[PDB]
């Protein structure tokens, strides 16, 4: 039983693309599993290192009216290629589920207009990230791949 | 739209239209095949 | 980050860009290129020779008309009389039911057009060797209604302007038809499929042979003429409005005759299922969706009073599936303001129910009840093909 | 505050940037980032050594082909004859359902573009001691469509344009493929996952053993040929459309075999749960949502007449969670047009109700009300795990 | 008048400022300031001193730690090890559940960013009279991963960098830790509330007495040493994010334990009231608004089968209030997809509700309806005091 | 037509142009005007003579006070000590409930706004001919709290700022009083109708007689002291808020008093009329609306345990009208969550409705549908008069 704060769902956000998801057996999902992976990851899939921005531009289903708020978050590390795909969060137990006060964000009223386009910045400690799939090895090549890991909540 | 919507669009209209952009440039002449008079078209009759 | 307090522009939404406009009027896209200043080019030898104009069309002859002209047709033969507007004529003598013209290109460019100006060249190509010898008039006369279309003779036609021509070594010649009338422009002779605004004709060609041919023994007794159409110097054309014409590339046209019965339009395709205002979901119903209260909804039949009538459809392959095809139906109304079409097994459980509904019945009673299809029938739920025609059986009460 | 009277501007509103577009466009944003000047920055050592370009990928070689060339091939031999396009093949033989190939670079980049022209370049190593000899032609033959593929040999081969080598002291060479075709550029051999529009290759590359290879006693019988392929100097691409190749990073793939039976996309997860309209919520039945009316809906089973035909779920792990696992079911039309599934205690149960419903039974009817499980099992009330497949039992009536 | 013809502008909406830029951008406002060009001014003496800048707060001194340092201690001795980052620390002694923490102006403004770097300096104030004399090390070693945090003695320590200094006459210095890592930039100690990435720190400070302090017998054996942590000349901060401490302005926290039972968030305050799909509108049953069918929600009770539970709210006094206070109740499904709460008289009428639904009843049974309390008991209809908690009674069946 | 390809811009909607906003600042509107470059203008001899500005208000003398000054009072003796802001004041011994008070000019233009500063001026005229002599202190004193307001004599009122003048010839003078405070502004003494932030005046004026006044015989025993206030030449206001005064163009005033009982607000008007979900439409129910669903809501009467109430109309004349006026109604939960009012015939139905409805009796039961009035009864269905003050009759049950 969600409350205004907590984050409907959280993705790492990265050029590599996300592990490739076709769904369930039962209920694919058809593109992914018809259209395998696409351009960007075909071309991120040439080259070792990466240093750069990314854009998203989200979007929200058209039924709903409620405003959608949209974090990023810079601090966490990508914990291996699995978990590297969006994740619907449940029960609030860490800062995890909920909205933060310092990460930057940004509140699409979906009544005006339902997709939120954004630009999620390059910020890591390094000189540029790993960029093919990621098993970590380091426990500090964590923080090596991906911008961020951003939140999309409905209030 | 997901399934359970997509009941709202069925037998909705949509209607489609198009011209020719500008950049368009139609080449070897060819004459007209034949027309057909369009008041000439039959009546509905009551 | 200073603030920026100052009034914002005050402007008006539009949910369109104009449909209309098309000259003098940056028009914004979301392109599907890819650059975003990239257009399309033309290498060098793909360049355009076409300049696509209404004038550089008009000025382009088409066969229009094919005089016969025989040794014995006297001094005062009619050989064609065909009106002084573009939209000159030759039928084609095809078995469609509905008959392609040809046209000559001025002719078509000009139908896009309400309204056109201007000389006409009709071109006469008299088909003959030198050692032919003959002279006709090629008159035009202004101002000729059609009831006075009939009473010429070549010699009325005299009195206004016309052009004598000499057939003996030369062969052919270019009649360059004036523009009379009172209106600066003149309005199309056709229209879109709307007889009344469709002007007649300024006024009217004619082509009379003013002396005999006169052919050797040794050649042809006749000479064909060609009579071919073009835009003249002068020839324009302004407002641009529906062609009168179409494309012959589908000659399909269909009657919307109202003695056919079939549901009402964005109703269809429909398949036989419950529907829970109706028997409590127990019974069938057409329906033209899976959601619920989305019954297809049907015309009121016109019954006279003292009789009774029920569906039958032409086509039992286009008819719903169910367990069993459904070819027979009663309409009735809904009590919702519209009129449900039961499915039923036959013709006969359908006159039944007819005779029930008609006889002061109605659909809660019981022995209406008894005559509706059960659910279970309800099968796949194929929908109908299309909207498909249903016959209107129809009996005396 | 003077007013502003004069008439406001008229745009019209979008909901988007254009997706397409991606160059001589300024791309507005809602930036993360905390300055709204602020850019991401190259730190002197963190340069980006590799101007990303399609001709900087297309000019690298990757190995593609590995001939292997023995002593005893005749001089007619053929040694490979491999497509003259850049998707040129190496399958791995994994133990894969779907097989991984092998792609040169060009093959790659060029499988993200609707088309292609200009030369490729195939460099041919000859791994060979000086002391071996011999020599080969490499022939590109224009115009071979797959029939023609064979009746090839190398002296029809050398009509058309062709390569002689003399492996002797340098031992490479880098035969550079024309492209010889009718089309300015060349449709991809390939496709996304659509069999029609996959055009065949321009024309083919051939490789026979013009003088077949002269080995010392002491040296070795057989000689190994890389075929490495690259863009060549005039190689280039032109529309981006969608890549006909997936990386191997997830090679799992999913059948929609319609033979089993699951819910609607978009109405699971569900979980077994009371529902007004439906036996005035004294019954279980499926729910994709807690809230009112939202019931999950069923695909229709297709039921031949006189049989039936009742659910049973493949993994008694996914079946959502009541007082025991739902593994059982009866999906039937719900008279609001859709077909919801009722849970049951066992399949001997789900029998019987299927036995009932399409025995001329209905979901009022006392007999079938007994077998709907009561409210009190709902339980929990979790959800099943995704939308998990039902195998579709099946008896006779 | 002249019209306006030619086409709009086609923007795209959004509905809001972004909130993360705050720098080089115009903000747009709606000013609750009465003149446009207004903003707030700085009278001469009301100037701001104080240039608030992460370097300005960085550079203040602030007690972190306070060693005590005895004769007794041999050549050998320990006096601190703290990490040598700026989320230096020092807890204190509270009676609270969650412990305050001190910190250092650095340790508190570097806590609001994800990323620091640069040097520290710890300031020593070893306070001593002139008499005292002694020697210490004050080391630095980069790289100490946790479970090497021990095994240290100075003697280790001397190997990397490290500062001897000479307590005689001057009492004071300011060693200046190094930054020394791989990362350019390092990450926070901290975090917000989530354990994973939080990275502990660079490297760590040692302080061992390299020659143990020798008194006076007329002044004291023990002398203080205080550690002052200050942000270094090149101590800086890059990306913010939450910051990892908060204020003590308010040190209360609620845990979130499953436990007890509470109506679900968005449908409190509730109250005892009708509803018309609840028993025909006779019986009560908790709303969270006045408005038709907005009746609270509650959470699905866990009850393992063969027993049955029932409400008993903690608190009498928060209970809604009708006739009487509603301490007890019992939630069920409606049927309507959701758990409805039925007040009831006592424990006792509420648990044998609760044998008889948990006993295969139902809400609609005559057994049942006697059980739920009357309409005319709703009383005044107070709001129960927030979303009060319930503790679940429990009993077999 | 070239195409826009490049992005639009992205602007944020508002609905509306900023109200508090009034200076530097255009305003855009929908004129109503015909010319759009139009604006009203002033012929030569319609010009606006006065500046309106709060300077030139505030420099306007109004009299506020009326001293007397008899001969008889002794050298002691107080004449006014009214506060020194500009709110000072001179109430009217008018019968209103709620009395009007005579204002300077400076004090109405200074209660419009939160602040003010600055010496204000009270002109004395001493209304005396010139044989009258005398004498008197016109102090000002800093800092009085309302405790230390008494305690003041003219001795004590020497030691702080203070005017000593001599009624003689000359009759009239003008005190300036300082601004004498800590605060650079001062807060408005009153306020809009909240009591907490009214702060009292910075200091207070005093007018003590230094020397008494010394008549001839011949002429009156007491002059008559007129006390002018202006605002300074420094005075001067700033923040804009609620006036705390209000014109006396109507000083009507209404208590809101919750002994009376009322509709809810929005749901008068209202008439006696048929509902559908109440008594299947047979009886009446007041409704604030033709449409469905728009029954009048009513507050729940605040009824003790043990007792009954039912209402009664303070006035008949605005009763919404039937067959006869409803004076008697019986408010009950309607069982959708709001309370409906129930009219009935007489006192003594209501009176026997409400032994039953608090009876434990019920809307359905028999007993009370008899109760209820026949929807026959109607009749015109007049509103009700606004929303008419319904007393509360109560009976012991
Ligand atoms: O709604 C409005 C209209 C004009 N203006 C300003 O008024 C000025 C004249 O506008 P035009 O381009 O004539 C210009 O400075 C505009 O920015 C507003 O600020 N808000
Ligand atoms: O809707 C409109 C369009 C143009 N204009 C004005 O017309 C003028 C020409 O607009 P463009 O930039 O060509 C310019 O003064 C605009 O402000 C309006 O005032 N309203
Ligand atoms: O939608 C559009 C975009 C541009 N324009 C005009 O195109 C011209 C170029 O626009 P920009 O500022 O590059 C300028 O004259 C605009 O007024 C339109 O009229 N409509
Ligand atoms: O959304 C936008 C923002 C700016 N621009 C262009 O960017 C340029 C700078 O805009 P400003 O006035 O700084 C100018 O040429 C604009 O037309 C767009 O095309 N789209």
């Amino acid at each position: 039983d969600k409350d205004i704060d907590h984050c409907m769902f959280t993705f790492p956000c990265l050029p590599q693309g996300l592990a490739l998801d076709i769904g369930s057996a039962g209920s694919p999902h058809e593109i992914f599993n018809r259209c395998r992976d696409g351009i960007i990851p075909l071309i991120a899939s040439g080259y070792r290192f990466y240093r750069g921005d990314l854009r998203y531009k989200i979007v929200f289903p058209s039924n709903v009216n409620s405003n959608i708020w949209v974090q990023h978050r810079p601090d966490r590390r990508l914990e291996g290629w699995s978990a590297a795909k969006i994740v619907n969060c449940d029960a609030v137990s860490t800062g995890q589920g909920v909205y933060n006060h310092g990460y930057a964000s940004h509140i699409q009223i979906t009544r005006v207009n339902n997709v939120i386009e954004l630009e999620v910045p390059f910020y890591n400690a390094t000189c540029y990230n790993y960029l093919q799939a990621f098993n970590a090895s380091s426990a500090a090549s964590s923080y090596a791949v991906s911008l961020g890991e951003i939140s999309v909540g409905f209030q | 739209a997901t399934s359970d919507d997509i009941a709202s669009i069925v037998n909705k209209p949509v209607t489609i239209y198009y011209s020719i952009g500008d950049g368009m440039q139609f080449s070897q002449w060819v004459g007209y095949q034949p027309m057909m008079i369009l008041d000439q078209l039959p009546a509905p009759v009551v | 980050n200073p603030s920026y307090q100052q009034s914002p522009r005050h402007f008006v939404p539009t949910g369109m860009h104009s449909l209309a406009l098309g000259t003098n009027l940056v028009e914004p896209l979301h392109a599907l290129r890819l650059d975003a200043a990239g257009t399309t080019q033309h290498p060098v030898g793909c360049a355009p020779d076409e300049d696509m104009t209404v004038s550089s069309i008009a000025s382009r002859y088409g066969l229009i008309r094919r005089v016969q002209w025989k040794k014995d047709h006297a001094k005062g033969s009619l050989l064609l009389q065909l009106d002084a507007d573009p939209f000159v004529e030759q039928r084609i003598e095809g078995t469609n039911p509905i008959s392609l013209y040809w046209f000559a290109p001025v002719g078509v460019v000009s139908s896009m057009f309400m309204q056109w100006r201007g000389s006409l060249e009709y071109r006469f190509d008299i088909i003959a060797s030198q050692f032919h010898t003959g002279r006709l008039i090629v008159g035009y006369v202004p101002g000729l209604t059609a009831s006075l279309q009939l009473q010429m003779d070549y010699m009325k036609l005299k009195s206004s302007s016309y052009v004598v021509f000499d057939l003996q070594e030369s062969n052919s010649f270019t009649f360059e038809v004036p523009y009379v009338s009172y209106r600066p422009w003149w309005v199309r002779k056709y229209g879109g499929n709307y007889l009344p605004s469709s002007t007649d004709a300024p006024s009217t060609l004619f082509m009379y042979v003013q002396v005999p041919l006169i052919p050797m023994e040794a050649v042809s007794d006749t000479i064909d003429i060609n009579v071919y159409v073009r835009g003249g110097s002068s020839f324009e054309v302004c407002v641009p409005v529906q062609p009168s014409l179409g494309l012959n590339w589908n000659t399909d046209f269909i009657l919307r005759n109202d003695e056919e019965y079939r549901a009402k339009t964005g109703y269809a395709p429909y398949y036989a299922g419950v529907w829970h205002s109706f028997n409590n979901s127990n019974s069938l119903v057409f329906r033209w969706g899976s959601a619920s209260d989305q019954i297809a909804q049907w015309p009121t039949i016109s019954v006279p009073r003292g009789e009774l009538a029920f569906l039958r459809i032409k086509d039992g392959k286009q008819a719903a599936v169910g367990t069993q095809p459904w070819r027979t139906m009663v309409v009735w109304p809904s009590g919702h303001g519209y009129n449900i079409g039961i499915p039923t097994y036959n013709a006969e459980r359908a006159r039944q129910l007819a005779q029930h509904l008609y006889g002061g019945g109605s659909l809660t009673d019981e022995k209406a009840k008894q005559l509706f299809v059960p659910a279970n029938q309800q099968g796949p739920g194929k929908v109908s093909n299309g909207n498909p025609v249903w016959e209107v059986m129809r009996a005396p009460l």
